């Protein structure tokens, strides 16, 4: 009814209630157009002025019947409310009740409110607030009380339906109101620490909010299966490091002499202090830590004179061990968030042995990367459903003749196309701006830029005069343009960051560019449609950084001296809110344990792990759910686009089709001016030679060759000359492997011939390969083996193991899928440049040869600013004392390659903290720099986090998994990462979890045996054997590093009673079933496992007795896992998951094979280079190029990209004082100990760049894949 | 770094001859100050007699007739830290047939810790009259030979029996 | 400064036990090698601050005259507690208690005023 607008009076509230009585006497859903909070139906048509903010009679015919009225807001809003009195005091018709709704309903109420709810947070985040916040805080508190208190008079408080106390965000502002009178008259960090509910009220008040609220909460609520799944895995994998590497981490080198008769525990006692551990144990220069050893050939060794012994507490403050079931679950944790998990890595090499680097291999692949890939997953699908949802539901004089002339010049083809060329030259001209310069160089910029400012602004006037202002400010180009111009003008005329905002001009080439559109919609999507979700982030963000001020910050400040020596506040704390928001935004990029670690030393282990863990938590969600929407909604849209592309004609195709017009017609003139003006045995020997190549036999031949030869090239190390025999045969069969290779050319020549042969892509990488071979050996064979190149050319000798390429057709199907997506990966990777070369553009105007500065370089302790202000007086110390050095960063913003490096080290967060520290330290050119001087240029890397990091990787992601998509499609539905006898086995393999019915054991005639079977059929019995399992896995937690002697009996027996309860189950399931126990794979899985459990409980008690071995003791107890491992078998979430694992099973293990290929190149490319560079940083002793195993480590640990900046760092030093160019190293001809600083970035950028497209990207879609397969 | 490789057992008279000795330190980024002394046991002959002490960047050779200008440092330079020990005869005569003794005296800097090691490495010179081929060489160098051979034999038979096959086939 | 808890005013009657509380707050562990603890008593506002008790490694007591051997301890640094007592307690003993304390790494001073009034 469109008019259907009636006054709430009495004979209405009479009429309801009389209905109600006659209702009552006699003993459906709301329509949701008309519920309450969303705007009425556009049918009723326009409200009259007399109806409008008034009591009325409701809509729904639901309602009808009960007593419910309705007040709607010149806003086009349905407010509910109820019409029964008001704690039994007021009237719906009373006159301050009208009043009541009167103001409640106003938009002016609602900003109010959220202006008062901003100005609290602002004052928030002040942690030392003055005297006269006060009365502020006093304002504050009258007005929520005056917004709750009106509440309360027009919908009661508890007593209806549509009441206060209905609306859980009402619940929150009733306690926050409670919580702020009980202090004032009660009359501490804890008490203004829910303060921050206040901020919780800002969903309420912000429309559109408590929808995205919700739809997070929902996406939790998917989560639950992969959550307990995540859960297990990390308890099953905590156990497995609890049983290997138990106490290992306490492993220290204790002096062997002693004086005053002395003992370990006699000195243990009376050791309270850094310096007296120092004196006792072996230190490493600067290191808060005893250097760990181990009792294994493998592991780290003691200085002469120190003995490996298990004493003292663990690294990092204790924090780190394996010594109970609660540590080793922290440290799987951070194994699986991947933070900082590289330093445990080499603890735990280094105390246990380097052949304990598989446990991490399985951790990181099985565990790391799948569980992570298994959360994306889930929530992109539930993100799919919701939007699916959504939409669904959605869908149910002369001056005039002058601008006419300037019109004319407009003309676009050739003016537009000078424009974009302009700012193509603009940006390539700044970009030439580096710190070390001549005057000249300086002017002639300088010059350039003025030029081209004043050509834009000519450009910008031109066209204003040619089109009237008052449609000129129309186009958003056009006014960005005018704004770009202001700025810079307004530069002219006037820091150093106003300069690069001409940069911004760049995105103008979007228009003909499909990617960088691409881009800004992504951009501009999270400020557009999906404003709300970055609103929720920074809320929450905001919160998170006030809670942890308002919780640690005095912790902080006066806890100093529990972690740092010079008792002053460290580079990262929460004392006040600028450090707490760049704690939680670091939190969020990932790195959370060592500011835990300082945390929990501050100010307690509970708290800081509670609220680490929830914004951990909660704000991984938010990012996470952000970053797929943004995914989704800007990649999943190419399905229709209804305008037409560029409707003027693609404004730059027409300059290109305008400018080959004339080129045509150059050329058709010039080409007409100029001619104007002027047998059988050979057929025979093909065939034989085609039979003898494709034989198998000749092909395995040949991939034994290869694999020979691979295994040959592993072996020249340091320690090559230890060993002459090996080197001798290895150098003979170098030279029978080329005879066999080129023989194999010329069979391969004369069975294809040559336009086969060199029509084939595989065919020209053998035959390069095979060049490089034969020019090497006859370079030594002639005697030119150490000339020029030559060295060079037998370097690439680590390229032979290419040859394995195109003989694995996993390995073949994996290249091609990579070649497939080369072309879109390198258009979004020059995309991803022309973005970050306006950062690093920036980044070289803010901190040019800004990083210099005097150290002492026996510690390396920058030298205060109050001696040494500047370069000068640097120089002056180097003559007036020693070992002080004005020293560089190595990887900095003095160029704009130089800034490449240093946002390639920013954006994967390996390395970053070096380069903010140096930049927000920084003062000027040649000045020293002064501690967090310059402290609010964290900003400028958090932009390009923001930027160049979230949206480049969305980008990133997006594209390529897109190209998988097209490839996948293209073949006509099938996986592209698996071969073709592989498809088969997926399909039997898939198949194997769908079989449903069976037959269902039939009963044994006889009685005892029946009598039995049903006790083993009924499913009380299996909840009964799964709390079993249960109660083993607790017994196998409480275990930990020192517990005793009686606890270890104990727990022995409890062990003991537990295998018989499971061997007996088995065996009286085996009484039962008779000879169909076997036919289930689950019971043959259980049988295996009580056989694993009594033969390892036989073999330690013999091994323990009999024999001496405790790390295979250990590893022989790890059988026992196998108990509880039987757990999956009573969970649906945890089976389904598990069986898309083993459906992504075979892709992954032929992108393992490339992975694996590759990482073996590599490692033979590094120990041919880097074998001898300095031992500092990421090289040590343990962790080095020396050695086939030692570089596998490393290029195992850079393959998440963990600590590559380490690595690099020793390779970048090339000169003195740096290194030693003549260096002697004993032992070898070799001399000099530092390294090529081009070839060592090739090297590691190129790794960690094909790291991230085969491990990362590949793990994902193989895993998306498969999870939608098995998720129908 | 530094790799603890033996030395050579045969000499060639009249040539040059360098008797390796490397004692590479547990940890390389400890200091240390090292010295050595050389003892020759002759063949022949019964007791090590001492013939050359290195210290503080000096050699100080003791009398020998066998060693009297024919012994130049052959180790570690410009530095108290001596990993190479090493030795260099300029002049390779009967007499230095025999054992030599290398010991290494290595006295560790710590914290509060100073730690007097010693090493000692034992190596047997044979001086001949002609440069004898090493074995490892010999066997490797006809197992190339008799591999290309049989592999090009291998290939050969496989060939010539498909050519028959084949051209049956044809006609 | 330093949390330090202090009554403002203590008053106990002539001739009696007389508990004279002084305690503080601070991060880190109590080291005995490294505690410093003042304890000075005043006449008045303007009077001279007299040192009645010490602890240097131990508790070390001067054994003022205008004192005799009425003045005994009941803290012990781990609990933070550095209370004294003052045995029968005379009109003389009226006057200002102060206890400064020095716990390192803390650099902070503690500072605790109790002015002691003796009841008739
Ligand atoms: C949304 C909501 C998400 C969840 C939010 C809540 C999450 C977690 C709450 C954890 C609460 C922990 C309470 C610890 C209490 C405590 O005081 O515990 C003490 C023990 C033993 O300490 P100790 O005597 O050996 O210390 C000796 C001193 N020292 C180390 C310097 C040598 O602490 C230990 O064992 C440390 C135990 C750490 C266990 C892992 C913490 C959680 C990690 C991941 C959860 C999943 C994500
Ligand atoms: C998603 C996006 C991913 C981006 C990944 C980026 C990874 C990092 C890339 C590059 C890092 C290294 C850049 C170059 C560093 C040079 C450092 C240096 O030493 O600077 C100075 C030197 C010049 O020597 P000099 O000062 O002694 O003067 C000699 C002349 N005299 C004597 C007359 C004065 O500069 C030189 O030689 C410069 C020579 C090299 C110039 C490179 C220019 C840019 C090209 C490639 C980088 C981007 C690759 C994109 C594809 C992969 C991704
Ligand atoms: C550190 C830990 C140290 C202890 C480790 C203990 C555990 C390790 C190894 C023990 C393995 C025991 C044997 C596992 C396979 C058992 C089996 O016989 O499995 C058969 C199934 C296929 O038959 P089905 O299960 O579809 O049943 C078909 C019949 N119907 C439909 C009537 C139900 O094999 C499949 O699925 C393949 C399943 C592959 C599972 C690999 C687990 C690796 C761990
Ligand atoms: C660290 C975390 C723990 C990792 C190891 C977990 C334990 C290892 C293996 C457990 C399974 C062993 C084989 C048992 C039988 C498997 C089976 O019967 O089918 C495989 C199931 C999924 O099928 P379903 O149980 O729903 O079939 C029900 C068919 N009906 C209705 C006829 C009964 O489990 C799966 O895929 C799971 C396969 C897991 C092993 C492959 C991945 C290893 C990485
Ligand atoms: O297509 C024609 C041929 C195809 O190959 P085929 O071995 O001749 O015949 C295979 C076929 N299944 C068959 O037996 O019916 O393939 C061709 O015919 C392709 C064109 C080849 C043109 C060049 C041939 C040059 C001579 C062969 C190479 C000589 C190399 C000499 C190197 C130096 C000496 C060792
Ligand atoms: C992102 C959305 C879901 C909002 C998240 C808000 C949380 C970050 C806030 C809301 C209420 C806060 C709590 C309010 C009160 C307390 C009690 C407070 O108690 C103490 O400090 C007592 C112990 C001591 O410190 O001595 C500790 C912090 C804590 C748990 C706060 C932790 C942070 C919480 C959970
Ligand atoms: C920004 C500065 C540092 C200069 C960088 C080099 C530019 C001169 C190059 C790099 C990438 C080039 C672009 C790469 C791809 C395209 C898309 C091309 O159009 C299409 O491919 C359309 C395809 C379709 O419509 O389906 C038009 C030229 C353009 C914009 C190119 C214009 C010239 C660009 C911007
Ligand atoms: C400094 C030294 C640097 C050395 C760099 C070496 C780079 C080597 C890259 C090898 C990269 C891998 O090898 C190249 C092949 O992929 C080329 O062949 P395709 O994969 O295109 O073949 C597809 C299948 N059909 C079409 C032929 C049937
Ligand atoms: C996907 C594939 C990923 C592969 C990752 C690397 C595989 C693993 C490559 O490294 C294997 C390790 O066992 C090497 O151990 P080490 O040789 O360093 O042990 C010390 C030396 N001894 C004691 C053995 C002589
Ligand atoms: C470099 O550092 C010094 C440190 O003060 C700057 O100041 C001069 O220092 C010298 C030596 O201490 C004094 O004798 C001069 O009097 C100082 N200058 C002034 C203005 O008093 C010095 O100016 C700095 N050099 C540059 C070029 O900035
Ligand atoms: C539409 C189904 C894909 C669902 N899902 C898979 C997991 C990751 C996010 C999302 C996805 O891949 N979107 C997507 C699309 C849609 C096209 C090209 C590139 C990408 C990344
Ligand atoms: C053993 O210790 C005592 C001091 O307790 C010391 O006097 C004595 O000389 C020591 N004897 C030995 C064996 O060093
Ligand atoms: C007691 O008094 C002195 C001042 O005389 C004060 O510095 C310190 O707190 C105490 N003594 C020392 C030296 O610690």
């Amino acid at each position: 009814g469109p008019q259907s607008f009636v006054h709430f009076t009495k004979q209405s509230l009479a009429l309801i209630e009389q209905r109600i009585a006659e209702r009552k006497s006699k003993e459906p859903k709301p329509s949701s157009d008309l519920e309450a909070g969303k705007q009425l139906p556009f049918i009723y048509g326009d409200i009259p002025p007399g109806m409008v903010s008034e009591p009325l009679e409701d809509l729904d015919p639901y309602y009808a019947d009960k007593k419910t009225f309705i007040v709607l807001n010149k806003g086009k809003t349905i407010f509910r409310f109820n019409a029964t009195p008001a704690l039994y005091m007021l009237s719906p018709f009373s006159p301050l009740r009208r009043i009541s709704i009167k103001i409640l309903v106003h938009s002016l109420f609602s900003m109010l409110i959220m202006c008062t709810i901003l100005t609290n947070c602002i004052f928030m985040t002040m942690n030392n607030p003055p005297d006269w916040t006060k009365n502020v805080e006093y304002t504050f508190t009258g007005i929520y009380t005056f917004e709750s208190l009106v509440k309360i008079l027009a919908r009661g408080f508890c007593v209806g339906e549509f009441t206060f106390l209905r609306d859980p965000w009402n619940w929150l502002d009733f306690v926050v109101i409670v919580f702020a009178y009980l202090t004032e008259f009660v009359n501490v960090s804890a008490l203004r620490t829910f303060r921050v509910l206040r901020a919780l009220k800002t969903i309420s008040v912000i429309p559109g909010l408590k929808t995205i609220v919700g739809a997070l909460i929902q996406s939790v609520k998917k989560l639950s299966d992969v959550m307990i799944l995540t859960v297990f895995c990390l308890s099953v994998f905590a156990l497995i490091g609890l049983q290997l590497f138990m106490g290992n981490l306490k492993h220290k080198c204790f002096r062997n002499s002693l004086e005053n008769n002395e003992t370990l525990e006699s000195i243990m006692n009376t050791l309270e202090s850094e310096e007296d551990f120092r004196k006792y144990f072996y230190y490493l220069e600067g290191s808060k830590d005893a250097l760990l050893c181990g009792f294994s050939t493998d592991s780290g060794q003691c200085p002469e004179g120190y003995t490996c012994v298990k004493i003292g507490r663990n690294p990092d403050y204790g924090y780190t061990s394996f010594d109970t079931f609660s540590w080793a679950f922290l440290a799987l944790f951070r194994l699986m968030t991947q933070d900082y998990w590289e330093n445990l890595y080499q603890q735990t090499l280094r105390a246990a042995g380097k052949t304990y680097m598989i446990f991490f291999v399985v951790v990181i692949f099985l565990g790391s990367f799948y569980l992570i890939n298994l959360i994306l997953a889930v929530v992109a699908m539930a993100y799919e459903e919701q939007n699916q949802a959504n939409i669904e539901e959605a869908k149910q004089p002369y001056w005039i003749k002058f601008k006419k002339c300037i019109y004319f010049i407009v003309m676009d083809p050739f003016v537009d196309l000078a424009i974009t060329i302009c700012i193509v030259l603009n940006t390539l001209f700044m970009a030439m701006e580096h710190h070390p310069m001549t005057e000249e160089f300086k002017n002639v910029l300088a010059i350039g830029n003025l030029v081209f400012t004043g050509i834009f602004a000519a450009e910008m006037v031109l066209k204003l005069i040619a089109m009237d202002p008052y449609e000129y400010f129309q186009v958003g180009w056009n006014i960005f343009d005018s704004l770009i111009v202001t700025l810079s003008l307004v530069e002219l005329f006037l820091l150093s960051v106003l300069r690069s905002f001409r940069l911004l001009r760049v995105f103008k080439l979007a228009k003909s560019w499909p990617t960088l559109n691409m881009l800004i919609k992504i951009i501009g999507n999270s400020v557009g449609a999906l404003g709300n979700l970055t609103l929720v982030l920074a809320i929450i963000v905001f919160i998170f950084a006030v809670v942890g001020m308002q919780l640690f910050g005095k912790s902080y400040k006066e806890c100093v001296c529990k972690i740092n020596d010079d008792c002053t506040l460290p580079r990262w704390h929460m004392n006040d809110f600028f450090h707490s928001f760049l704690i939680v935004f670091r939190v969020l990029c990932g790195e959370w344990i060592e500011t835990m670690w300082d945390c929990m030393e501050v100010a307690g282990q509970a708290m800081c792990l509670i609220v680490y863990m929830m914004v951990m938590v909660i704000g991984n969600l938010v990012v996470l759910n952000l970053f797929l929407a943004l995914l989704l909604s800007s990649f999943s849209s190419d399905n229709l686009t209804a305008i037409e592309e560029d409707p003027d004609a693609n404004n730059l195709q027409i300059a290109v089709t305008r400018i080959k017009k004339g080129i045509n017609y150059v050329k058709q003139t010039l080409r007409e001016f100029i001619l104007k003006a002027f047998g059988k045995i050979w057929w025979n020997i093909r065939k034989t030679c085609y039979k003898i190549v494709e034989h198998s036999w000749f092909e395995s031949f040949i991939v034994l060759m290869i694999l020979l030869s691979s295994g040959a090239l592993a072996f020249e190390d340091i320690y090559i000359e230890r060993k002459k025999t090996i080197k001798i045969i290895l150098e003979y069969a170098d030279k029978i492997f080329t005879y066999i290779f080129i023989l194999e050319m010329l069979l391969k020549w004369i069975a294809y011939g040559y336009k086969t042969y060199f029509t084939n892509a595989w065919c020209w990488l053998d035959f390069l390969i095979v060049d490089v071979s034969l020019v090497t050996l006859v370079a030594n064979t002639l005697g030119y083996s150490d000339l020029g190149p030559i060295k060079s050319l037998r370097t690439l000798r680590a390229l032979r193991p290419l040859r394995a390429l195109s003989r694995f057709e996993g390995m073949r199907v994996v290249v091609n899928a990579l070649i497939g997506a080369i072309p879109s990966i390198m258009n979004v990777l020059l995309v991803c440049l022309i973005f970050w070369l306006i950062f690093s553009i920036m980044g070289v105007n803010l901190f040019a040869g800004k990083f210099y500065e005097c150290i002492n370089t026996t510690d390396g302790s920058r030298f205060p600013a109050s001696q040494v202000p500047n370069r000068s007086e640097c120089f002056a110390l180097m003559n007036v004392s020693q070992n002080v050095r004005w020293k560089n960063l190595k990887v900095n913003f003095d160029n704009v390659g130089l800034g490449y490096l240093s946002l390639l080290q920013v954006a994967t967060f390996k390395g970053w903290t070096i380069i903010m520290y140096a930049a927000v330290d920084s003062v000027n050119v040649d000045k020293q720099p002064k501690y967090e001087y310059s402290l609010y240029m964290y900003i400028y890397f958090v932009v390009f986090i923001i930027f160049g990091s979230f949206f480049t990787l969305n980008l990133f992601i997006g594209v390529i998994i897109d190209n998988f998509n097209q490839q996948k499609k293209k073949l006509g539905g099938q996986d592209i990462f698996m071969t073709e006898e592989q498809k088969k086995y997926y399909n039997a393999m898939k198949k194997l979890g769908s079989k449903k019915p069976q037959k269902p054991i039939p009963r044994p005639g006889n009685k005892i045996q029946g009598c039995i079977f049903d006790l083993v059929t009924n499913q009380a019995f299996d909840i009964s054997i799964m709390v079993l399992i249960c109660l083993n896995m607790v017994t196998m937690m409480v275990e930990k590093e020192g517990q005793s002697q009686h606890m270890t009996e104990v727990l022995y027996w409890i062990n003991v009673v537990f295998i018989i309860l499971f061997t007996g189950e088995c065996v009286l399931k085996l009484i039962s079933l008779r000879h169909y126990y076997f036919t289930v794979g689950w019971n043959i899985f259980d049988f295996v496992v009580v056989i694993i459990s009594i033969v390892g409980m036989f073999l330690a008690d013999l091994i323990e007795t009999y024999f001496v071995s405790p790390t295979l003791f250990r590893v022989i107890r790890l059988a026992r896992i196998g108990r509880i491992l039987r757990l999956v078998k009573g969970a649906k979430g945890i089976r389904t998951l598990l069986f898309a694992l083993m459906m992504s099973l075979p892709a992954l293990f032929n992108i393992g094979l490339l992975l694996f290929l590759v990482m073996f190149i590599y490692a033979i490319f590094g120990m041919s280079n880097f074998a001898y560079v300095k031992k500092e940083d990421g090289i040590n002793d343990m962790f080095n190029f020396e050695t086939f195993g030692n570089s596998m480590i490393c290029l195992f640990q850079i393959t998440t990209s963990a600590g590559w900046d380490g690595l690099l760092a020793p390779i970048l030093n090339s000169k003195p004082p740096d290194c030693d160019p003549k260096k002697v190293h004993p032992g070898s001809s070799v001399e000099g100990d530092c390294g090529n600083p081009s070839v060592g970035i090739f090297y590691f950028v190129s790794y960690i760049i094909i790291s991230f497209l085969v491990v990362v990207n590949m793990y994902i879609a193989v895993i998306l894949e498969n999870f939608s397969v098995a998720t129908e | 770094g530094c790799v603890e490789v033996d030395s050579e057992t045969e000499a060639v008279y009249g040539m040059t001859f360098k008797i390796l000795c490397i004692s590479c330190k547990r940890r390389s980024e400890t200091n240390a100050e090292t010295f050595t002394e050389w003892t020759f046991r002759q063949k022949g002959t019964e007791e090590f007699v001492k013939i050359l002490r290195y210290e503080n960047e000096v050699l100080q050779l003791e009398e020998d007739e066998r060693f009297e200008g024919r012994v130049v440092w052959n180790g570690s330079r410009g530095t108290k830290d001596l990993q190479d020990l090493s030795i260099f005869i300029t002049n390779v005569t009967y007499n230095h047939s025999g054992d030599y003794e290398c010991h290494v005296y290595r006295l560790l800097f710590f914290e509060n810790y100073e730690h007097n090691t010693s090493v000692v490495k034992k190596i047997h010179i044979e001086v001949v009259d002609k440069a004898n081929r090493d074995m490892a060489s010999i066997v490797s160098e006809i197992m190339m030979y008799v591999l290309i051979v049989v592999l090009t034999i291998w290939l050969v038979a496989e060939m010539i029996y498909c050519y028959k096959k084949i051209a049956a086939a044809t006609e | 400064s330093m949390e330090v808890t202090v009554p403002a005013t203590l008053n106990v009657l002539n001739g009696s036990d007389a508990r004279l509380p002084c305690t503080f707050n601070s991060c880190y562990t109590v080291n005995h090698k490294q505690f410093s603890l003042n304890w000075t008593y005043q006449e008045c506002n303007n009077c001279s601050e007299e040192m009645f008790l010490q602890f240097r490694m131990k508790i070390i007591n001067l054994k003022l005259e205008r004192f005799q051997d009425r003045v005994e301890f009941s803290g012990n640094p781990s609990k933070y507690d550095v209370s004294v007592m003052l045995r029968n307690v005379q009109p003389e003993d009226e006057g200002i208690y102060n206890c400064y304390i020095m716990n390192p790494p803390d650099r902070h001073r503690g500072h605790g005023k109790i002015h002691l009034q003796v009841l008739m």
